């Protein structure tokens, strides 16, 4: 009966919803043709969102490991009330807020939370907890792009936007697989392709998947030597003289960077050891347009062809493409290039090949990173939820920004912490050993997620000296591996906003009440902040210098601020409810959204104002006068480039984009003798991630039950095995059974194999290599030896 | 159906994992409870490709026209472009179905969905 407007709780793309309501039920999904990711349009995950919230199982009321008796890590899980839930775990947290200080505390959000909730998250701990210990998931997904868009353009996010899927001459995947993945934005390149035929498309992967299906240029190559390639065709552009000069002349420059750089691992691990020169990582050092030619040079169509295994005449017809100073290339990449233990120089990589033709920030022609959770952008990425990150691209290393954010938050000078947190790894890490003793999980299931599990996550969790709370709305490995499991209200029970792929921010109201207990993650982040008080938790000095903030508490100091409560109960659409709202004066959201938005509006960044945002079905931005930006840095285009101007990647001070001379290096782990096979590791179309939402979705369920492994048809019937033997996949690390498929979607070369990570009964982390890209700290999760009977 | 792929039993213990469930080919359509609920496919995919040269589908999910009458085997809907308007034709945004459309196994949700219909909001039943 009632229909409501929202963004689809998974994929990064983005797509428009609305929600059928009735009774407090969502009783239908259907595709919003107002909205322009999709116009009408979603993929099986979508359309069965009416299904996502109502598994049985949903969590409705705080669970600590033993109701009475105390609490003893080695319990029982019980219910217990918000309150007591809270009394307990906040009593550990000021205990170790006075053992080891912040740099002991720890928070792991996700891209699924709410552009306010991560913001509530940023300040709680930093202003609040005064700890910079922030870290997400994206830290597995997006670091390696993000960390590249800084370096090369000094500003994060894209420059294009899905405008380009029409404007294109032809698409370049590398590795990346949005057939499955993105389906909505593959159905997009797929129409262009199908209704224009002089369009062509190049992918290029690990192992044959639904996306190669649409190629035209075909190609497989080599786990890792992806790099290889890349210098061939900047070779290639170079050698056949295609350069854009008054392009390369006038906006750009080049660098070196750090070579014998080291697998992100512990030192103690031989390969860091042998790393001389991980120490910096991510060096630059200016050079020469002559050095850099010079550099790529080594990489011969004859060489790249060597390292990858493709037959040359197909890098021939990349290269070309890439090339025909008419071709508006489109270069896309997912985790192929993020989980690379050499993504960032990845990431360099295929801007290079941008920059150097001058195909950048025009309809059409856009080197455009795809990312992956709904709001790994609008919330993680731009509200900064990173170890080392404030809001709008600011580093906490920086006083400058740090005094910005203590003027913006309302907060007593020299306030905010300079030192950078723990990352994802090293939060496991520090969990491991005892460094972080109290720990707060969001949105995310970690314990699937995470790489290495047995080695380091897991006796982290279950590490005695550690106190550990994860808020989620079910079950989850995470939680059962946790202390105190918080109830979270889900997507449409809680009012939020979100932030896709291509800078497009969109919110939605809340149209149903969460069961039970449960409660949003604001909530709970921002009650459970009435705990702590400005004595307590902030440094004396500090308190002297100001005493309005003594006593006070995180919350009137956080969000009672007088700036946050700036708007009331009302001011939130008559029809729609907010419990978030109900219990507190204020109306939460508003108040976090337009603080948060101060901080960009000027400094490009430009969020449009709150109310406007639930009237439309998104805006990309910088929203200049209620005006969205659809490509970045292009005057016209772009209101933040100044008339006499044309480009100017003004993130960069010279507005000059960087074009890095990189050289290609191995990945952590390769196949041996005793592990011939390469594990590659990813998705299916059917299953969100951990699947505790789709694994509970029935449709979804039968159409995938369980996770297998995909082989080479005979690689089996070597091993004497055949289609549904229970195989045993094993690493230095771990094992699982997977059940085999061969002749599955995934049609594997011979000697790679393929596991999706969705069910916790077969948890493949365990076997996978703690290996990050040294520079982003981005764990790889696509290449590793292992070994199958 | 196993250790509950949703929670995992004494995590990373060592779990065996049950055998491939079987597709269902019993050509009987489902049944949905909303307009726009992709029907799941009541038959087997295996063989049929879905390429750039080719789409199976196509071949026996289509509509006649040309002033003939045969039972139809695509909504038309499966004809409107980004825009909305009508082609003459399946628009190639819809080109890969296996995008929107899953069979199905025999397996046991491991949870039952308390998910409600629209009409009499009883717990779907298809
Ligand atoms: N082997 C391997 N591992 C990988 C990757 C890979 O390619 N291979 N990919 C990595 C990447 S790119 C990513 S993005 C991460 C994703 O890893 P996670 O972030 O762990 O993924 P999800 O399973 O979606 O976890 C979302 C959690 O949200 C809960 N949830 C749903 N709604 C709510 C809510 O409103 N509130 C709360 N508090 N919880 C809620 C769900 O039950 C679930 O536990 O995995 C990473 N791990
Ligand atoms: N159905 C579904 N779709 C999702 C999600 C989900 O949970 N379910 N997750 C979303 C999220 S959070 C993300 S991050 C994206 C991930 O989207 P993708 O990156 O498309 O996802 P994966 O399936 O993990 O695909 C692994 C990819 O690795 C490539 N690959 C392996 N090794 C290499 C290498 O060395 N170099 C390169 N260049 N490629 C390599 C393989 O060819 C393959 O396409 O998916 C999004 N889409
Ligand atoms: C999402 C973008 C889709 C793609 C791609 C394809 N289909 Fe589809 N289909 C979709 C929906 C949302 C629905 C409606 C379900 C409802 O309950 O209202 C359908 C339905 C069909 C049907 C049933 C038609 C009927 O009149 O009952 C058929 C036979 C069908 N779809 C076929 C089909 C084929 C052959 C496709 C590939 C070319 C295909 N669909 C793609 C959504 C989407
Ligand atoms: C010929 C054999 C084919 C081919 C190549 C495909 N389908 Fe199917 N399909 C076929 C029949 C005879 C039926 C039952 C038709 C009827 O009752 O009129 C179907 C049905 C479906 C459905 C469900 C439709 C409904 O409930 O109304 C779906 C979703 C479906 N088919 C999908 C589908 C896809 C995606 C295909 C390509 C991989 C495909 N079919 C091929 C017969 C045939
Ligand atoms: S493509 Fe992504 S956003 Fe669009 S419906 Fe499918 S899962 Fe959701
Ligand atoms: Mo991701």
């Amino acid at each position: 009966i009632r229909w409501s407007k929202a963004p689809c709780r998974f994929c990064g793309t983005g797509c428009g919803v609305m929600v059928g309501t009735r009774d407090g039920q969502v009783v239908a999904t259907h595709g919003d043709t107002q909205a322009e990711v999709n116009r009408g349009l979603n993929c099986v995950k979508g359309y069965f969102l009416s299904k996502i919230m109502y598994g049985e199982d949903r969590l409705t009321t705080p669970l600590l490991r033993m109701k009475d008796g105390v609490y003893h890590k080695e319990g029982e899980f019980a219910p217990v009330s918000w309150d007591e839930a809270f009394d307990v775990m906040a009593a550990q947290a000021k205990l170790v807020l006075k053992e080891k200080a912040p740099e002991a505390v720890g928070m792991f959000g996700s891209g699924q939370w709410t552009i306010w909730e991560g913001y509530a998250a940023s300040k709680l701990m930093r202003a609040g907890f005064r700890s910079n210990n922030l870290d997400p998931n994206a830290r597995h997904c997006m670091a390696s792009a993000a960390t590249a868009f800084m370096r090369t353009f000094g500003m994060d996010e894209p420059m294009g936007c899905y405008d380009d899927f029409e404007a294109a001459d032809a698409f370049v995947l590398w590795g990346s697989n949005m057939a499955e993945m993105h389906p909505i934005l593959w159905s997009r390149l797929t129409d262009r392709r199908l209704s224009h035929e002089h369009v062509r498309v190049a992918v290029l992967s690990t192992f044959t998947h639904r996306s190669s299906d649409l190629s035209d240029t075909p190609i497989i190559f080599r786990p890792g030597t992806d790099r290889a390639i890349l210098n061939y065709i900047a070779h290639h552009i170079i050698s056949t003289g295609r350069v854009n000069r008054d392009f390369v002349d006038r906006h750009t420059n080049f660098a070196l960077g750090a070579t014998d750089i080291g697998y992100g691992l512990r030192p103690e691990h031989q390969l860091q050891l042998a790393a001389k020169g991980a120490a910096d990582a991510g060096a630059m050092t200016p050079t020469d347009f002559e050095t850099f030619a010079a550099l790529v040079s080594e990489y011969t169509l004859e060489k790249a062809a060597e390292i990858s295994g493709v037959e040359p005449a197909l890098l021939e017809e990349l290269a070309e493409l890439y090339a025909d100073p008419d071709r508006k290339w489109m270069s896309l990449w997912t985790m192929g290039f993020n989980q690379h233990v050499r993504g960032v120089w990845a990431n360099h990589m295929v801007y290079n090949l941008h920059l150097l033709t001058g195909k950048i920030s025009e309809p059409g022609n856009s080197p455009f990173s795809l990312t992956g959770q709904p709001f790994a952008c609008g919330t993680a990425r731009e509200v900064g939820t990173f170890a080392h990150r404030l809001p709008a691209d600011m580093v906490v290393t920086n006083p400058e920004h740090r005094a910005h954010a203590e003027e913006i938050w309302k907060l007593p000078a020299g306030l905010l912490p300079d030192w950078v947190g723990a990352h994802a790894v090293e939060q496991d890490r520090k969990l491991h050993d005892g460094e972080i003793n109290f720990y707060w999980v969001q949105v995310n299931n970690n314990m699937q997620a995470a790489p290495n599990i047995d080695q380091e996550t897991y006796p982290g969790y279950r590490n005695p000296e550690n106190f550990i709370v994860v808020s989620d709305a079910y079950p989850t490995v995470t939680g059962r591996a946790a202390d105190l499991v918080l109830p979270a209200a889900m997507w449409v029970e809680k009012e939020g906003a979100y932030g896709n792929a291509e800078r497009r921010t969109h919110f939605w109201h809340q149209l149903v009440e969460a069961p039970g207990e449960a409660r949003s993650d604001l909530w709970q982040l921002m009650e459970f902040s009435k705990r702590f008080t400005t004595d307590e938790v902030w440094p004396e000095e500090i308190l002297s210098a100001a005493p309005a903030y003594r006593g006070k508490t995180l919350f009137e100091v956080l969000f009672a601020n007088g700036s946050v409560d700036r708007f009331p109960a009302s001011d939130v659409n008559p029809d729609h409810a907010n419990h978030e709202a109900a219990l507190f004066g204020f109306y939460p959201q508003k108040g976090l959204f337009e603080e948060y938005a101060a901080f960009g509006r000027g400094h490009g960044h430009d969020l449009a104002p709150f109310d406007t945002y639930h009237e439309v079905r998104g805006l990309h931005w910088p929203v200049v006068e209620g005006e969205e930006t659809r490509w970045r840095y292009r005057e016209g285009f772009d209101p933040y480039v100044k008339p006499g101007e044309g480009l100017r990647f003004y993130g960069k001070p010279d507005g000059r984009a960087v074009i890095l001379g990189v050289p290609y290096e191995p990945p952590a782990e390769s196949p041996d003798e005793e592990f011939g096979f390469w594990l590659v590791t990813g998705r299916v179309l059917e299953h969100w991630h951990s699947g505790s939402m789709t694994l509970r979705w029935p449709e979804l369920y039968k159409a995938f039950p369980g996770a297998v492994c995909f082989m080479h048809p005979e690689d089996a019937r070597s091993r004497g095995l055949n289609r549904g033997s229970e195989v045993r996949v094993i690493s230095r690390r771990g094992e699982i059974r997977t059940r085999l498929e061969t002749r599955g979607r995934n049609r594997m070369p011979r000697g790679v194999v393929f596991v999706p990570w969705f069910d916790a009964s077969q948890l493949i982390n365990k076997v996978t290599l703690d290996a990050n890209d040294p520079i982003s700290r981005q764990t790889d999760f696509k290449k590793c030896a292992v070994k199958i009977e | 159906d196993a250790p509950r792929l949703t929670g995992a039993d004494r995590p990373m213990s060592e779990v065996a994992a049950p055998p491939l469930p079987e597709t269902i080919t019993d050509d009987r359509r489902v049944g949905r409870n909303y307009p726009e609920q992709p029907p799941v496919i009541p038959h087997s995919i295996e063989g049929y490709q879905l390429s750039v040269n080719a789409n199976r589908c196509l071949e026996c999910h289509r509509r006649q026209y040309s002033g003939l009458v045969a039972a139809p085997m695509i909504s038309i809907t499966h004809f409107q472009d980004r825009e909305g308007q009508m082609l003459a034709d399946v628009s190639p945004r819809r080109y890969f179905c296996t995008a929107c459309h899953v069979p199905q196994t025999n397996a046991q949700p491991l949870v039952t969905n308390e998910f409600r219909d629209m009409l009499t909001l009883m717990p779907a039943s298809n």
